């Protein structure tokens, strides 16, 4: 025959090789493909819906879950208060786990690109109050007041018939692409910190509730990318599924 | 853009405080190829007298709602003489044009997540330890037009988020700005037609992700009214009328 | 930056777990040298959750199979898989008529010669295969002791899986089937939330609902990392 | 020699696979191809050719088999009486499994497009008669009388010179093949019902018998397609053949 | 198209009530080609003295009369200048006009399936049991003229069923209708010659599938009349004249 | 939807087992290290039932031979198989001289090498071969000592094949050798009924008087289901 | 290498089969042939004499 000479790797099962398999049914021909909706082509394609980013990540109570899908604002003392804080760390426990691309993310080892979150205020009609959402670019600490956080990048957010605003967190990176933050040396990857301030006030006339709530949502934006492919760290499973 | 005007059939609604039109996964309602379609048989195109707004019950939003669900080609099986069609033909196809409508006044405040859930699978608690393989009852997995209550909004009563819901052709009432939803289907399947008894195509969810509220002196009782018209709607394979 | 390694084949083109067969030689479960394996890739959780990401997926796929007996060890034993369509008649026993194979696809292999590997395509009598089926197969009163047809579409059920000893007599050795499968050629449609809670059985999204945990970590203070 | 390196599937053996296998003759050439008539190319060719249906399954007698093969009709009382009925599944146990059609049937696990069954007269020439052959769809309970079988597809049949009537079983079906038919989960896959009717009444002179009978032959359209081979259903034999 | 007429040779054919003619496969008898020949010597082409009406034994046919069949070649030779060459050559050939005729009247009623086997090989009971392993004798094989009747035409004495008898070249003879079946079929075998002896190409089958029926006072007496008429016979090998 | 799986090379080409072969070490079948099988298809009713629904048939084919013990253990033995056409010589013993194939076809296999196959042409001296042959071979009285000869075809008996342990010693090991039958550029003619009963003989038709079975299913009323 | 996989028939020594086989002796040259008398080419020229 003709002289041939096997290298390592002979036998080996790569997962993940990309070969020619024998066929199983000779002559067979699939069900033709009829036109279905929503056909998904890139899972980028997901990761630029906005889902719920929960903030409000502190309720586990067993009553208490569906909270967790909004944070509170309410009338203040006037001295720019602050509101709520989190990473902006896509792949890091904390609120983004709550969204879709928090969860794509946990199937890549790392990724590039703005964010952006979108804050619905759900208070009444007869609400007004404006917010400063401010975005601290790493090694900025948590800023302690609102004179601090607004030296990075912000938006003053006015309450009006647009009940949302958008709060773009720019691909601001010393590497190309991130692997995912955690705790310790790998929080070299930090993104940043997000917090929202009162830039005024929660105002309200009589009759109107003292208490509104915000909703935030959050994707990725048209320059974000994905690349090499891992396991979530969780796998939803304890014994074996009958 | 905030005003709109919906005609089909003999009904027509009318709104001052919308906010656009959402047409799922950027595709209107149609017909079935004639190479997409396998029954031979000629269908029926009852056109004006099926492809109209059909008012379905009313809900009332409290404070203290968790959200309700509608399962589609269902909730007008018995209404009409769309209904009479689902039930003598074994075949039906259609799309839907979705109107979710509630108001309120400047003065109150809450959210709505108007969405459209394909396939939507109920799940039970699993007896609450997850040891018990039970199943929901028919009258929870095909509520009919009355609707049906979510006991688990977070996870939608079927184990999956519903912070991701939005991934779905969806829209929302927000009080302060709109005061209606309006989405249109098309026939989603992997079938060109199916049964309208034994499958239920999409699921319709209606939920507070933020809380109505209001202060003691302003109106307490604030409906969610649900208006549906089928489209293109086609049926096949006559018969006599069955009713499940 | 490329985005090529997001698509559908390269996310889903990667060989995973779906099926593992036990033929010991004493014991309760499948003692007598033949085994059939029902051909659903629900029985486990990382493949099961990537692919549940959608509602619907059309795909043909490669299944390789690693024998070898409980301990790793490989033997000179020759065995018999053979796919059985729905409707064939399934082997009784390591000697059954059904191991003719004068039609269905059969592949016979040594557990020393390299895992066996075979190209399948998309054979569905619907235009995709659904991870979710919301209805029921058959018409009728839907009682309580027929709830367990609930969600189970027929066009997923493409058949059994066989294997055996090549023989008349008892295997020396006790043997275990690992199955793999990997899709190519694939189209998705409708991304569905991603599995939340801890998977429990294969017909259906079952969860415990004393131990519904959150979708992920939690925190003191919401003020505080 | 040229590095290569054996994937799964190596030395098995696939009943269906379709290869290249060494000729153990070599420069050997067949016999020359005469012309023969009736060739054959393609099995469907079969299917449409109309062989009797066995209707009237009941008599197992030994010697009343032959009756099997036709089924018959007589005068009435005038009250759109039930003659004969059966469900039209091809590959399903029942009357069908006497034809061609059916028989090759069992050789595949999937069929599509319209039926036909064509019914033949043998009465005297001075028997007149008018038949309602109706078709029901799935979903439909066999009709309990005339007035509710003549609400779905059927055909008025009048004898005459022209003994026979060709009865229709259009494709109607939701998808668009159908696996065989059986009892149970599969009878989703049920064609529907079909069942003969007097529309008016047998009629004859004196001298003329008072029963006559009619022969069923059945077959497929040219819209009629097969796919999937599998063994059939039966196995005709017990012992060793010697 | 109901009135037809038949002329080959010196013989002719006359039916009034007909149902058009039957070509077996499609296809016209012929002679054969110089490339689909093997044996060297000139063939033997009577032409008229053979290829004409021949008129074998006639049956009644009862109310419970259960079917005929003859065998081909074999019917014939022991007749007029066909059997001759058939006898004194080793070798034969031909294809055939087959004309069944049988009239009653408009008040009678049945009828007759009409159609050729090839390669009709005869099996029998096995001794009821099926334990016997015997086999039919050359009377039942090979009847001759007079024909043989069928002791299970359900299984047509073979152990196949008649139902699916119509997949080979037929015609039916249905009293209301027409009073004779006119088959024409060709030259079938898997070698351009061989003995009209030893092999017989076909069986014709004249089988009640709906039973012979009448008012007592019509007359009892229905004859089924077996005319056929070779065609394009060729004869080789010449010798001294064989029986068998 | 194609009609491309109901052609004759889709229906006919597929691996089927139409001949089975033992060599024992102790017993009264073929006990001597050596076979010789008369090349006949009809031994199994599967593979027979198909091809008799067609009355005659031309086609190529390919022959595989999977061997092994009676329990299906793979063993270290060298076999001989030979194709020995009508009027070479039949092999008496292991160490007949025949053994020699000096112009007949043989295949020197071990048990250990995967299944052989070869292919073979169409090789009857007519134009096809035939399932139903109606007369006799010979001319001359038929009585009934003879009947045994009625539907033989010569046209269709192709000759032997043997096999042996290449040896002059016996066998370590008890042998039985499978072999399967793919039919390839398949032409068929005159369709008949499919057969209808068991089987019970090779060169015949015959079947059970006592017990004919309807061709199918029956119920108890012509008007209910 | 090269992925492969032998089918039935691998190592069988078939009498009649026509195949190559590895030469003994490389860049060997045959004598030159001569013209002989009476070649014959076909069995047949002697089934006619």
């Amino acid at each position: 025959g003709f002289p041939t000479e096997p290298k390592p790797g002979t036998n080996q099962f790569l997962t993940t090789d990309d070969g020619v398999s024998a066929p199983i049914l000779p002559n067979f021909h699939p069900t033709p493909c009829i036109h279905i909706p929503g056909e998904v082509r890139n899972l980028l394609e997901l990761c630029q819906v906005e889902t719920i980013l929960e903030v409000n990540n502190v309720p586990t109570n067993a009553t208490s879950l569906m909270e967790r899908l909004r944070f509170p604002v309410s009338a203040q003392a006037g001295k720019g208060e602050l509101c709520a804080v989190f990473r902006a760390d896509p792949g890091r426990d904390g609120p983004w786990q709550s969204t879709m691309l928090g969860q794509l993310c946990g199937y890549y080892t790392q990724w590039s690109g703005s964010l952006e979150v979108t804050f619905m205020f759900t208070g009444s009609f007869m609400a007004t109050g404006k917010m400063l959402i401010a975005y601290t670019p790493p090694g900025g600490p948590l800023p302690k007041d609102r004179a601090t956080a607004m030296l990075g990048t912000h938006v003053i957010w006015d309450f009006g018939l647009q009940s949302s605003v958008t709060l773009v967190i720019p691909w601001i990176s010393n590497t190309h692409y991130r692997a995912h933050a955690r705790d310790g040396v790998f929080d070299y990857y930090t993104t940043g910190l997000v917090s929202i301030w009162y830039q005024t006030n929660y105002v309200v006339p009589i009759g109107a509730p003292n208490t509104a709530y915000i909703i935030a949502l959050a994707a990725a934006q048209k320059n974000f990318t994905m690349k090499l492919c891992k396991d979530t760290s969780h796998i939803l499973q304890t014994a074996s599924i009958q | 853009d905030r005003v709109a005007q919906l005609t089909i059939g003999n009904s027509t609604i009318t709104t001052q405080e919308a906010a656009n039109i959402i047409v799922g996964y950027g595709e209107w309602p149609s017909y079935c190829s004639d190479d997409d379609a396998t029954a031979v048989d000629k269908p029926t195109r009852p056109d004006v007298s099926v492809n109209r707004f059909y008012t379905l019950d009313t809900k009332l939003w409290e404070k203290s709602s968790k959200g309700w669900y509608w399962k589609f080609p269902d909730v007008l099986t018995e209404t009409g003489v769309f209904g009479q069609n689902a039930q003598f033909h074994y075949l039906y196809r259609s799309g839907f044009c979705i109107h979710v409508q509630c108001n309120a006044s400047k003065f109150h405040q809450g959210a709505l997540l108007v969405a459209i859930l394909p396939e939507y699978v109920i799940g039970t608690v699993a007896g609450g330890t997850g040891t018990e393989d039970s199943h929901p009852p028919y009258k929870q997995t095909q509520p009919g037009a009355d609707g049906f209550e979510l006991q688990h909004p977070y996870v939608l009563d079927a184990g999956i988020p519903i912070s991701q819901l939005t991934v779905c052709p969806h829209q929302w009432i927000n009080l302060r700005t709109n005061n209606c939803a309006t989405i249109i289907v098309p026939y989603m399947n992997t079938l060109p037609f199916d049964s309208a008894l034994n499958h239920c195509n999409f699921g319709l969810l209606v939920v507070p992700i933020s809380p109505l509220d209001f202060d003691q002196g302003a109106t307490p009782v604030i409906p969610i009214t649900i208006t549906l018209a089928p489209m293109c709607s086609e049926f096949a394979g006559l018969r006599q009328a069955v009713t499940q | 930056h490329s985005t090529a390694e997001t698509t559908l084949d390269s996310f889903f083109s990667r060989a995973g777990l779906v099926g593992e067969i036990d033929l010991p030689l004493e014991g309760t479960t499948n003692p007598n040298g033949y085994a059939n394996w029902d051909i659903d890739i629900t029985g486990y959780a990382q493949m099961r959750r990537k692919v549940e990401l959608f509602t619907y997926m059309r795909f043909d796929a490669e299944f390789t199979f690693v024998a070898c007996t409980p301990t790793g060890q490989v033997v000179p034993q020759l065995l018999q898989y053979m796919f059985v369509p729905p409707g064939a008649p399934k082997p009784e026993s390591r000697e059954s008529l059904a191991w003719q194979t004068a039609t269905n696809p059969s592949v016979f292999v040594k557990l020393t010669d390299p895992p066996a590997q075979v190209s399948v395509p998309f054979m569905s009598p619907a235009s995709a295969y659904q991870w979710f089926y919301d209805g029921y197969p058959t018409f009728g009163e839907h009682k309580q002791e027929k709830d367990l047809e609930y969600g189970a579409c027929p066009n997923n059920m493409m058949g059994t899986f066989s294997v055996r000893n090549v023989g008349s007599s008892k295997s020396k050795y006790p043997l275990v089937v690992r199955i793999y499968m990997r899709m190519k050629h694939v189209r998705a449609w409708i991304p569905r939330p991603m599995r939340n809670q801890n998977y429990l059985f294969k017909a259906n999204p079952n969860y415990a609902g004393n131990s519904i945990k959150p979708t992920g970590t939690s925190r003191t203070a919401i003020t505080t990392l």
